[PDB]
């Protein structure tokens, strides 16, 4: 579709970041804080993106 | 009055099983909801739906 | 204050928050809290 | 007593028929969260806890 | 220095500040304890998430790469290769590598988890400081372990640590003093030490030393009393706590007549026999004050059972 | 664990006959059937109360007391 | 060379504990289960 879906858009150039509600940080005893798996993967993406940016 | 039919009557070895109703009965009008889906929590012990 | 009982030699001990949890007589490390001295009501049904 | 139900003598229940004891154990530890943070067994007050 | 972004629950009708608030977890309601007005509904409880301790690792989220139900070794090898070639994680990997070695060292000596947690925390706090730049990494790890043991009331001796980590005493002592200063400096900045932090703390060594010799618990208690009262004599008070404990143990060994010779007691605890006997002469003159009154009163041990020179 | 005080079915007192029942089996050289009848237990509801009882109290008494006075 | 560090007892101790504490027979599932003590026959 000319407006809703173009082949150029199937390649990711800017990645949207879901808000905290989508990836909540649960707590077991309220003295230890845990992070959602998406946050763990998103942090890796940031680290890889910065590593690539610095490299080139 | 005498029962018209005669009843098979004698001792028998019976066992009490682990399932008691007081460990199963539970109702919920409102209560805690899950952090992620914001729906009623799961489990009788946690006042779940 | 609180009186504890050793779980191996049945020796009555008195421990504080600072005292280590251990029997001073036989050396056991398991202690049973003493029965409460307040009367408890029971129905005979 | 229809469909796998039963009728039990109330007098027999009163006299101790099929009566049982139930024991439940609760465990708790005095956690040492690293160096600065540590837990203790205490009776918290409404003014300090 | 930033936006408030704070929510405080107060009853509009009552207007009493601070308000009495009761959190009905079962009903999922927050209600004013005075008028009964409900202030907030649909409260949430307080798998898909992981819990990590931000005291030993701070804020560091990382994910490993491994084989799955279907995977080719080529991708796994190269993907792991790419992950290693990262500059941001290299700085923290050194600290993580230090933790791994500390855990191996602590796990090879059969110590409780609290010690290694304390040891790892001590390393992180004292790491990345200008003072600790000319000292061998072995000294730093040994000093942290010693500090960790002290915080757990299971403090070991310098020789015991030197058995596993090989560092000469001069560096060991200097590193420990520097490390303690760092802890004190960061304690005032924002505790760290207690009555246990005292170096001597001789009472803690007695249970382990007697255990190595296989003595009964009754002998251990008598030795503890003897060592505690041993500090009233000036001629022995200035001696090393190890010698004080060993000589005190030796006095109780002969008091209860255990067939264990001094030649083996000093061989097991690595203490010169002459020192044990030399200290016995000083400790022999104060025997009356070094025996538990209750033990002698009962009749289990008599002062005539101790040989005299 | 210990002999019931009353028969479950009819409520007859059977808790005061346990020792007599044991004595009859041991000293009187009587079979369990005759001993039950000599004790006055005629209805089979009462007979099974004493006949099938297991005295687990004896096993528990072997353990040393948890708290001695 | 320090023999106390060359031999790591934690390897054997944890390996056996882990395989027995959980059912994971490695480093099969359900090999180890909490003994049922509801009744003697169980
Ligand atoms: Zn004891
Ligand atoms: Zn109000
Ligand atoms: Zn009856």
């Amino acid at each position: 579709n000319e407006v809703f879906s173009r082949p150029e858009w199937m390649i990711l150039t800017c990645l949207p970041v879901p808000p905290p509600p989508v990836r909540p940080s649960i707590s077991f005893n309220e003295s230890q804080r845990g992070e959602d798996d998406l946050t763990f993967k998103l942090a890796d993406i940031l680290k890889a993106n910065i590593s690539l940016e610095t490299l080139e | 009055k005498k029962l018209m039919a005669q009843i098979f009557f004698g001792p028998t070895y019976y066992q009490r099983l682990r399932h008691m109703v007081d460990d199963k009965i539970h109702a919920r009008a409102r209560g805690p909801m899950q952090v992620l889906t914001r729906q009623p929590v799961e489990g009788r012990s946690r006042d779940g739906g | 204050t609180l009186k504890y009982i050793c779980a191996e030699c049945s020796s009555k001990l008195s421990l504080s928050r600072t005292d280590a949890v251990r029997c001073k007589d036989c050396g056991h490390r398991i202690l049973l809290k003493a029965r409460t001295k307040r009367l408890v009501q029971f129905e005979a049904r | 007593n229809q469909e796998d139900s039963m009728i039990m003598n109330q007098s027999s229940i009163d006299r101790g028929l099929f009566r049982s004891l139930f024991f439940r154990s609760y465990m708790d530890q005095e956690k040492k969260y690293g160096m600065s943070i540590t837990e203790t067994f205490e009776k918290p007050q409404r003014t300090n806890t | 220095r930033g936006p408030n972004l704070n929510i405080v629950l107060t009853c509009p009708e009552c207007k009493v500040y601070p308000p009495k608030i009761v959190e009905r977890f079962s009903e999922g309601d927050v209600v004013c304890a005075l008028c009964g007005l409900v202030l907030s509904d649909k409260l949430v409880d307080t798998r898909v998430g992981e819990a990590s301790n931000p005291l030993l690792d701070g804020n560091n989220l990382s994910t490993r790469i491994g084989k799955g139900e279907t995977t080719d070794m080529r991708f796994t090898k190269e993907l792991n290769k790419a992950q290693g070639k990262n500059v941001m994680d290299k700085k923290d990997n050194e600290v993580q590598a230090a933790f791994a070695k500390i855990t191996m060292l602590c796990d090879a000596a059969e110590l409780p988890k609290i010690v290694k947690d304390c040891a790892k925390e001590a390393y992180k706090l004292c790491h990345d400081e200008k003072t600790l730049k000319g000292k061998s990494m072995e000294s730093i790890m040994a000093a942290s372990i010693l500090i960790g043991c002290r915080r757990a009331e299971v403090a070991r001796t310098f020789k015991e640590i030197q058995s596993l980590i090989h560092v000469k005493t001069k560096e060991f002592g200097k590193t420990l003093n520097i490390m303690k200063n760092i802890l004190r400096g960061k304690s005032e900045d924002g505790k760290i030490d207690t009555d246990n932090m005292s170096g001597a703390q001789n009472l803690t060594y007695i249970p382990r030393f007697c255990s190595h010799l296989g003595l009964p618990m009754q002998v251990t208690t008598s030795a503890e009393y003897t060592a505690k009262k041993c500090k009233e004599i000036k001629e022995i008070a200035g001696k090393s706590p190890i010698t004080i404990a060993v000589v005190s143990i030796y006095l109780n060994i002969l008091l209860f007549q255990i067939p264990i010779t001094a030649a083996k007691v000093g061989q097991t605890l690595q203490v010169t026999e002459g020192t044990i006997k030399s200290g016995y002469k000083i400790l022999y003159e104060h025997r009356d004050k070094l025996v538990d009154p209750q033990l002698i009163a009962n009749g289990v041990v008599s002062l005539d059972n101790l040989p005299g020179v | 664990m210990i002999v019931p005080v009353r028969c479950f079915s009819c409520g007859k007192v059977v808790g005061d006959k346990w020792e007599s029942y044991l004595n009859l089996l041991q000293e009187d050289e009587l079979d369990e059937g005759t001993a039950l009848s000599r004790l006055g237990l005629k209805r089979y509801c009462c007979r099974r109360m004493i006949l099938t009882h297991v005295d687990l109290i004896e096993k528990f008494l072997r353990y040393n007391p948890l708290e001695k006075r | 060379f320090n023999m106390k560090l060359a031999i790591n007892a934690k390897t054997i101790t944890s390996g056996l504990k882990y395989a027995l504490a959980t059912g994971n027979w490695g480093e099969r599932a359900g090999v180890s289960q909490v003994l049922n003590r509801y009744t003697y026959s169980s």
